[PDB]
């Protein structure tokens, strides 16, 4: 996920 | 549990929280194409200022990623009203895109939310509200989109009252004055939900491509 | 201009006498659930606590020193919030379940039976717990439901004249009165100074909770098309 | 008038 993805 | 936000003192809280804050971006050089890629680069930045909030990377990612998905656009109005502070009547969505009341009425229910968004910045001009304030609320508003997670809003408003303090406000007035922010922040949660209504109901449209993160954060609401 | 004089005790006393009495409804239990009867019952029950309101909020204290279109404003704005804190108030000692009337509960597993209104039930479950958990009193309740009153619909607007923001700037003063009579409450409950502004907090935040499920449940309502005319008018309002 | 308005002027 982009979010998920940008989180880490 | 491991936290830094229950580690800080209040100066601490405050030093950390500015040092996180986001920088005002420029607007590219329709309208709502302008809006839209403003708040595309916008959000981009809030998730790497979320990740600097003592207290946000303590939390599980599935926590992390929710409080976001809920917070994103309640986030972004609070950014917008705070730096359109010092130009009443108008939204200074960035250094080169200013906007006065009356330019939001091309777009279909918009100028019914930049009065309320106005309403706010007035009010937050009017209390004066500082800059280490606006951090703090930044924040609440964040951890309270969505135990620990009240553990560390205590502790921001235990901060926000110490702010006011050192500022040199009574006791009844820090009272006031931490009522008065919170309040406000109703009028912001609801200034989001009416907006994520219309952005959906801009997405069924099709007359402007809202991006890919866009989406992803507008699916967020309705799920 | 009177009610700028109140103290913290006649404030609470006023805001105690003027609460609006529980309502039943006329739900008979004795028979299988349906979507349609349900609604009806709970458009029906909405509609006559809206009544109670309006005169309520005739004596809450400051609301009859603004004109008749600042009154119907603030009512317009924060109707279904108002309903929902009353809901969640007396919801508290009943977990799992919104108690809509003394006879009339309804369950989660019904609830799903409700197009669309599962999301909506768990957020008001968990606000009645977070209450039932802080031990919000009576007292407290009153307050908070006149603060949803005052606040809603205040930044709607962009005031255009110097009267229009003196108005503005009176029920933010009321608006001053009613912390000092949360802080002066939880003072003589026995809480230390961070206690009050924190347990303040908590209570504040749970109002922008309040506004969230008020939106929400205000986009099903101008989805499904029950309606009184008067709900049709309040509804009317926010589209 | 609005019927709020009406209940209001009671
Ligand atoms: C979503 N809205 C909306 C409401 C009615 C009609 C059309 C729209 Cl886009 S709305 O809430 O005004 C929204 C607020 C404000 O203007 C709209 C908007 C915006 C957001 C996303 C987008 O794709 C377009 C526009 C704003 C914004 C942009 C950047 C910021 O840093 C802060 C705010
Ligand atoms: C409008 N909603 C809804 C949401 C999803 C599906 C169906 C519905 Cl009716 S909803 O927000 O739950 C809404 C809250 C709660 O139940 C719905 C509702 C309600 C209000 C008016 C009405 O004509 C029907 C229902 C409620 C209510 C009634 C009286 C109160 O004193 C307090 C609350």
């Amino acid at each position: 996920k982009i979010l998920h993805r940008l989180l880490q | 549990k491991n936290s830094l936000a229950l580690s800080l003192t209040a100066d601490q809280m405050v030093s950390a929280l500015l040092d996180a804050e986001p920088p005002i971006l420029y607007s590219e050089y329709s309208m709502m194409g302008l809006l839209t890629n403003l708040a595309d680069r916008e959000l981009v930045h809030m998730i790497n200022w979320a990740k600097r909030v003592p207290g946000f990377v303590d939390l599980t990612l599935h926590d992390q990623v929710h409080l976001l998905e809920c917070a994103w656009l309640e986030i972004l109005m609070i950014g917008l009203v705070w730096r359109s502070m010092e130009h009443p009547g108008k939204l200074l969505f960035a250094p080169n895109l200013l906007l006065d009341r009356n330019q939001g009425k091309c777009v279909e229910g918009m100028v019914e939310i930049f009065d309320m968004l106005l309403a706010t910045s007035s009010r937050f001009r009017m209390m004066n509200l500082q800059g280490e304030e606006f951090v703090c609320l930044k924040s609440i508003i964040l951890l309270n989109s969505g135990d620990h997670i009240h553990r560390v809003l205590d502790k921001i408003t235990d901060t926000l009252i110490h702010l006011m303090a050192k500022a040199g406000l009574t006791l009844q007035q820090q009272h006031q004055r931490l009522a008065q922010l919170l309040l406000i922040l109703s009028h912001i949660r609801h200034m989001s939900n009416k907006g994520m209504e219309h952005l959906y109901s801009m997405k069924c449209k099709n007359v402007v491509p809202l991006s890919d993160l866009l989406l992803e954060m507008l699916d967020a609401h309705r799920l």
